[PDB]
């Protein structure tokens, strides 16, 4: 009913609900969050720093672009999945492989032209769907990929002609360095754009 | 509250004339009964405290044949239907007592049954000693506006001598009272309102300002100016 | 009386009030609401459509900055940061992103992040980046953190910060100075017109100013002045602080 009031009054429950929302949108049961919390709670403050350093070093040494240059918000959920798998077994190698395989086949990394590291954002695939068919995620990506090329052409003054792509909640944000250029997309708008494009294409095919 | 305020500017009386004409009750009697029951006070707080003009009780409200089981736990809160029901009951009482007997109908105050029938029989015999104090006082309060064959026998009841007149409590105890020291004049609070200086607007980025004043970006300008 | 005099009297009564007085309790609701607004915005990652308490507190600060800094230092520092971002032309979403990145991080990791950022800056080749003043370094860190938060690329964040800072600031140099840098000033603070290209004129007026002051005060330490941009002013100052000259647009 009112997110800002609850975040202002009870920040801990608000953060917990945001984490649960992200897990729900990924399709992950709360037992994973419970396992990660159980693994972390039995561990001292000095060991938590070592665990965080080890996890970040393991991520940065990866070869997949989606893993080595993961956004922080996605990194939190990835850490929870890894912690759950590492808690229910004793295998850290299994936990790493499970996390990497889960993240490879459910997210897509966007790239830019002449970017150091080449990555400008990572978006979950089910947030770019234009239909109920999962394979439609490829269409919504195209609509996104032509969007960021169209905004850069309309606003050539931006820093390096580069935009970052960020998925928050149920929306995707195209934003520049200063924040003066900000564009929001969602599955409703992506579906509408796709439907308009399909209508134009089919009428052009029919009448030509 | 003195002398019932007969000729006071009549507040919220756009209902008594219509009920009186519909049912046949006297206007003065109905208005006086309403004043006695509630004094036209919108709150009318008591043990039961019906804020309506006709200060009924639950048993009487249900026995009146209304749909009282509705609204805020009681349906006889809207003035017009409650006043109409009271007028109908008063007319039925007056008619059933062999003529225009406007004071035996004050069985309205005591009802008919285990505690009302003997008092009405005593009234018929003219024996006011068997009527309760509450009933006698309630009938005494209506002597000014009532048409009864025993209106003169009730006033000459309780005199100090057989040629004297009894004193109603509204006259013997009239004028004795104390004012309330608490009033509805509330203390007021003030807001700490300081309207300072408005904040300056957010500036344009230097690159955006350059690209809007001149039709080309900073990179193009630097590349072109450094060619020569 | 005019509204300014009324505000002055109200602020005098606020300043003279005791710690748990009624004047400070009435305005404490404003401060509580403003803090709640900012914290909720950081948690949710977006500013609400209405922030009446922050606007009211900012206007009161504009009326009297020293009183607000004395009573509510946290809001004063936040307003100073927002003022610097506003003058650079940067949306508050950048500050929100930087705060969101920092808040989810322990005190032990923050030290490592600060060391890494300072090492990356000191290893740069551009003079504006390797010898950046601390006040500019705070805003640079916020821009870098925002870009590093919305993507996963630290190289992209570094290149974006460096390109933004190269084309909007100017570094002043002195004669026979170890490191050669005596200050960094944003370009739009040296404009003499509404045309951005006029920033080059205002620089010249500045460059002849510091040469004229050194000639008038030859006793200063190494015949050197530092150039510092604060708020809307530029300060030419020596080592002892006895020579201080202020410029504005």
């Amino acid at each position: 009913a009112d997110p800002q009031l609850i975040a202002a009054l009870y920040p801990d429950q608000a953060e917990l609900f945001l984490t649960m929302d992200m897990m729900d949108k990924q399709g992950i049961d709360p037992q994973v969050i419970l396992d990660a919390d159980r693994l972390t709670v039995k561990r001292s403050k000095e060991q938590r720093f070592e665990d965080d350093k080890a996890f970040e070093s393991a991520l940065n040494a990866s070869k997949a672009p989606e893993i080595a240059r993961m956004p922080a918000s996605l990194r939190e959920s990835a850490r929870k999945i890894y912690d759950s798998v590492k808690y229910r077994s004793g295998n850290e190698s299994m936990a790493m492989e499970q996390m990497t395989k889960f993240l490879k086949e459910s997210t897509y990394t966007f790239t830019g032209d002449d970017v150091d590291g080449d990555t400008v954002g990572v978006i979950p695939k089910n947030m770019m769907q234009v239909n109920s068919d999962p394979k439609s995620w490829e269409q919504g990506r195209d609509i996104l990929e032509e969007a960021r090329k169209g905004i850069i052409a309309s606003n050539p003054w931006i820093t390096n002609k580069q935009l970052t792509m960020y998925s928050q909640g149920d929306s995707i944000y195209l934003m520049d360095t200063t924040g003066q250029v900000r564009v929001r997309y969602d599955k409703e708008l992506l579906s509408k754009v796709w439907s308009e494009n399909q209508k134009k294409l089919e009428e052009k095919a029919r009448e030509k | 509250m003195d002398k019932y305020d007969k000729n006071v500017p009549s507040d919220y009386d756009g209902l008594f004339q219509k009920a009186a004409d519909a049912n046949g009750v006297s206007y003065d009697l109905l208005r006086k009964v309403a004043w006695t029951e509630s004094r036209f006070v919108p709150t009318a707080k008591s043990k039961t405290g019906p804020l309506g003009m006709m200060q009924f009780t639950k048993a009487t409200a249900k026995a009146l044949g209304l749909r009282v089981t509705d609204g805020p736990d009681d349906d006889r809160l809207n003035p017009e239907l409650a006043i109409n029901a009271a007028a109908k009951q008063l007319a039925g009482l007056v008619g059933k007592f062999d003529g225009d007997e406007l004071k035996a109908a004050l069985a309205y105050n005591q009802g008919e049954g285990r505690l009302g029938n003997p008092q009405l029989e005593a009234y018929s015999k003219g024996d006011f000693a068997s009527i309760s104090e509450e009933g006698r006082n309630y009938m005494r309060n209506l002597l000014d506006v009532a048409k009864s064959p025993m209106a003169g026998q009730l006033e000459t009841f309780g005199g100090i001598t057989p040629k004297g007149k009894g004193i109603p409590a509204e006259v013997g105890l009239a004028g004795i009272g104390h004012k309330q020291k608490v009033t509805q004049e509330l203390p007021e609070s003030t807001s700490f309102d300081v309207k300072g200086i408005e904040q300056e607007a957010t500036a344009k980025p230097f690159a955006k300002d350059f690209w809007e004043t001149h039709g080309e970006t900073l990179d193009e300008y630097n590349s072109r100016s450094t060619f020569f | 009386i005019p509204d300014g005099a009324k505000d002055a009297m109200k602020l005098k009564y606020l300043q003279a009030d005791s710690k748990d007085g009624a004047f400070r309790t009435a305005i404490g609701t404003m401060v509580t609401d403003a803090g709640q607004e900012w914290s909720a915005a950081v948690i949710n990652g977006k500013l609400p459509e209405r922030t009446p308490a922050m606007d009211a507190l900012r206007r009161i600060r504009n009326a009297d900055p020293q009183l607000i800094a004395a009573l509510y230092p946290d809001q004063a520092e936040l307003f100073l940061t927002m003022d610097m971002m506003d003058k650079q032309g940067i949306d508050p979403q950048v500050i929100l992103d930087a705060d969101r990145l920092t808040v989810k991080r322990s005190k032990e990791q923050r030290f490592e992040d600060d060391k890494a950022f300072e090492s990356a800056l000191n290893a740069s080749k551009a003079p504006e980046i390797a010898r950046m003043p601390a006040s500019l370094r705070e805003s640079a860190r916020k821009i870098y953190d925002s870009v590093k938060y919305r993507s996963g690329n630290e190289s992209m964040a570094m290149e974006q910060m460096t390109k933004f800072l190269k084309e909007s600031t100017y570094t002043f140099t002195g004669d026979d100075v170890d490191g050669d840098t005596v200050g960094v000033i944003p370009k739009n603070m040296m404009q003499v017109n509404s045309d951005p290209k006029s920033w080059e004129q205002g620089r010249d007026i500045l460059e002849e100013a510091r040469k004229g002051i050194i000639a008038s005060n030859p006793w200063i330490t190494n015949k050197q002045l530092t150039m510092y941009s604060q708020g809307d002013s530029i300060y030419l100052m020596d080592t002892t602080g006895q020579v201080r000259v202020r410029y504005d647009k």
